[PDB]
């Protein structure tokens, strides 16, 4: 979900989603993960440096 | 299963309320019989959620040894008209 202020307490709290797992946004080292693996389907070239865009 | 009425803990009080309505008019009904007052009945446990409510039903139904009758509210409604009606 998310929106997680919203739900009431009893679809939350520990014994029924124990973990409450929180997503941060992509730091600025994960961007340049992250382009690297939905590029390698299409053509790239060795121009690219990944770690300028990121 | 068997859950232990000990192995719930730390509301110690409330079990003994509870047993003021559930466990004595069961045995003795002299006792009510001699003040001159009607036997209590219809309970009502209540509290933030995660508390308990449902752990000291749970103990209490395996123990009493009493038929049991165990009913999720929202698992009575039907779709066809009245049949809600004919369950309860
Ligand atoms: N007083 C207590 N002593 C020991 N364990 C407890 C106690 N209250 C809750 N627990 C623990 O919490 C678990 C489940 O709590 P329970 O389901 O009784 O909360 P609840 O009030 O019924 O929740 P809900 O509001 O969703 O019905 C139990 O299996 C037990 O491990």
């Amino acid at each position: 979900t998310n929106r997680v202020d919203v739900l009431d307490p009893a679809l939350l709290r520990s014994g029924r989603l124990d973990r409450k797992i929180e997503f941060p946004l992509p730091s600025e080292d994960s961007r340049a993960q992250i382009l690297q693996i939905h590029s390698r389907k299409m053509t790239t070239d060795d121009d690219i440096n990944w770690q300028e865009l990121a | 299963g068997e859950i232990t009425f000990d192995g719930i803990g730390g509301l110690t009080e409330q079990i003994r309320e509870l047993r003021e309505v559930i466990e004595l008019p069961l045995k003795n009904p002299e006792i009510f019989q001699r003040v001159g007052i009607k036997p209590p009945k219809g309970v009502l446990l209540y509290g933030p959620p995660g508390t308990g409510k449902t752990l000291l039903a749970k103990a209490v139904a395996a123990t009493i040894g009493a038929n049991f009758i165990f009913s999720p509210a929202s698992g009575i409604v039907d779709k066809y008209i009245g049949e809600s009606a004919r369950i309860i």
